[PDB]
RNA sequence: AAAGUUGCUGCAGUUAAAAAGCUCGUAGUUGGAUCUCUCUCGGCCGAAGCGUUUACUUUGAAAAAAUU
């Protein structure tokens, strides 16, 4: 189930391998779970002491995981206690390439390999049931960034109560303060 | 006069601009879904579509284009889809 | 009306002028 | 502005910030490929599939969904002229223009807009001999631009 | 046609600050104009702004507050060698205590007091007082 | 030098000197947004490939006196 890049099994993404084989021993999520794997787990802090789970899936495996979302989200937070899980993709920031580095740049970086694009790949895989709308960068008078994004009205009632969560993710993976926001209309 | 929220524009103003010129420019045009008056097959139309457009088992003519929205024959039934 | 001259002289004037009332101004935050 | 007109239109297509596919779009990417394969086939410019495919069977945006634009899914299968659409319709209206010159020689009119055409002829040659489309040896000339068409 | 956008982005700010407006909207949005909008606000000049994303080059609408008297460009970049560099505030600036010369140096876009700490030029991109 | 009557800093071109009959019409000038160091041999180091090339900026060497 789990195929590390590093090839180091824990024991966090151990119990998870257990519990995705126990919903493919029982569950409908038969035709989907077996042919699927994942690659880590991380289970972080946020909100004063409410533990949250990342799933890093591959990359080209992740749409299959985009359309198996909320069932696994239900069944993994029936199986453990009071949680919130989210599934983001693993990617590889390679860096900026400047004038002094390694004899391996025959050929150049891609761009979705950026900061930037796999950042907002980031922001897009993490909050799936809505979808970002829009997106403000509001600079403080610190000089600092405050990022606030504009979510789906249609599926508020599913992440109004992860959205503490999903700052306290962004925050802990990319370092940067967001802020989630709902329309009234779009 | 001189003060207002350009961060927070109403609904009507957003509605009433230009497409382009909007905060964030957004399309006026749609995709809507027409039932033929003969038959019961969804076909799923542009609304500003410049071909004529067939029905791909009955062969009447759904819609013909005009200078914009395009004119759907008397008879059809059409919805707002997404 | 009157000579361009002195309508330069003053129009520099009162910009100085502003000049030293906000260098007195930012000096007094301080 | 106009490149040759004095005309400032705003007039454009206006792309939505959502660049997702909608969830009532049932067709997978190869299903749409396949459709522009055939449609290819039938002998159509990318630019009259993307305007069947955004009219007919709901495909708003061709690159949002494959994932290509549609001269490059016609260029892997091969499916793709040697010089390009847009310069191919003003080598034609070049070609129609100079036949009604040959015909009417008293239409000076038509003689300044050809030479509004080829000199917009000159200008993406020129643009496509720089980024290696055409060959560094292509060049229009006058007897044989009906020969392109 | 449009080019150097941080000329058009200062001339909306400076018409905005003669009217006594206290809000404008620019566009296109720029990294230089976002570093040069960065430097007027740490000086306290043009209080607060917010980056509107889509999926083109962005806006940005800013919160002016009244203290600007004139934002503006230099064009071209020209170089700013270290002594020069006092010769060119003789030139923009009205005064030798405010006003801001704005260079970009390898160290980054910064002003002339912050660009001849670090001991350094550049290019010149403005000037605001 | 006053002189911003040669104007790069730094002029003008409705009525005072002055914008070409008008547009397609190569060169030259200007050009939207975007990307956060190591491999061998000799004592942690020295040699080697530089890392795409520059422009730019800072440092250092070197560069007659007299004149300033």
């Amino acid at each position: 189930i789990v195929k590390p890049n590093g090839e180091k099994p824990d024991e966090f993404e151990s119990g998870i391998s257990q519990a995705l084989l126990e919903l493919e021993m029982n569950s409908d999520l038969k035709a989907q779970l077996r042919e699927l794997n994942i690659t880590a787990a991380k289970e972080i802090e946020v909100g004063g002491g409410r533990k949250a789970i990342i799933i890093f899936v591959p990359v080209p495996q992740l749409k299959s995981f985009q359309k198996i979302q909320v069932r696994l989200v239900r069944e993994l937070e029936k199986k453990f206690s009071g949680k919130h899980v989210v599934f983001i993709a693993q990617r590889r920031i390679l860096p900026k390439p400047t004038r002094k580095s390694r004899t391996k740049n025959k050929q150049k970086r891609p761009r979705s390999r950026t900061l930037t694009a796999v950042h907002d790949a980031i922001l897009e895989d993490l909050v799936f049931p809505s979808e970002i709308v829009g997106k403000r960068i509001r600079v403080k008078l610190d000089g600092s960034r405050l990022i606030k994004v504009h979510l789906d009205k249609a599926q508020q009632n599913n992440v109004e109560h992860k959205v503490e969560t999903f700052s306290g993710v962004y925050k802990k993976l990319t370092g940067k303060d967001v802020n989630f926001e709902f329309p009234e209309f779009q | 006069p001189l003060a207002k929220d350009l961060l927070h524009p109403s609904p009507e103003e957003e509605k009433r601009k230009h497409k382009k010129k909007r905060l964030v420019q957004s399309p006026n045009s749609y995709f809507m879904d027409v039932k033929c008056p003969g038959c019961y097959k969804i076909t799923t139309v542009f609304s500003h579509a410049q071909t004529v457009v067939l029905c791909v088992g009955c062969s009447t003519v759904l819609c013909q284009p005009t200078g914009g929205k395009a004119r759907l024959t008397e008879g059809c039934s059409f919805r707002r889809k997404q | 009306v009157l000579p361009k001259k002195e309508k330069m002289k003053l129009r520099r004037e009162q910009w100085l002028q502003k000049i030293e009332a906000i260098k007195l101004a930012e000096q007094k935050h301080r | 502005g106009r490149m040759h007109a004095p005309g400032k239109g705003l007039s454009q297509s206006a792309l939505p910030y959502r660049r997702s596919v909608p969830t009532w779009l049932k067709l997978t990417s190869d299903d749409v490929k396949e459709q522009i394969y055939k449609l290819a086939k039938k002998g159509l410019t990318p630019s009259q599939i993307g305007v069947i495919l955004r009219d007919s069977h709901g495909v708003a945006q061709v690159r949002f969904v494959t994932g290509n634009k549609i001269l490059r899914i016609l260029k892997s299968k091969g499916l793709a002229p040697d010089l390009p659409e847009d310069l191919y319709h003003l080598i034609k209206k070049a070609v129609a223009v100079r036949k009604h010159l040959e015909r009417n020689r008293k239409d000076k009119d038509a003689k300044f807009r050809l030479i509004l055409i080829e000199s917009r002829i000159h200008r993406l040659a020129r643009y496509y001999k720089t980024k290696r489309v055409l060959p560094p040896n292509w060049k229009y000339e006058s007897s044989t631009a009906s020969a392109l068409v | 046609v449009r080019m150097n956008v941080l000329a058009d982005a200062l001339k909306s700010i400076n018409n905005a600050e003669k009217r006594g407006k206290r809000q404008v909207l620019i566009r296109p949005c720029s990294k230089v104009i976002v570093r040069f909008l960065t430097v007027m606000m740490k000086h306290g000049y043009i209080g607060e702004f917010e980056i509107i994303d889509d999926h083109r080059a962005g806006k940005i609408v800013v919160n002016l507050t009244g203290r600007l008297n004139k934002c503006g460009v230099i064009s071209p970049r020209f170089d700013v060698q270290l002594k020069d560099l006092e010769k060119w505030q003789n030139n923009l600036l009205p005064s030798r205590q405010f006003g801001f010369i704005v260079l970009t140096t390898s160290a980054g876009i910064m002003d002339h007091e912050e660009a001849r700490r670090k001991h350094t030029g550049g290019k010149i991109l403005g000037f605001f007082f």
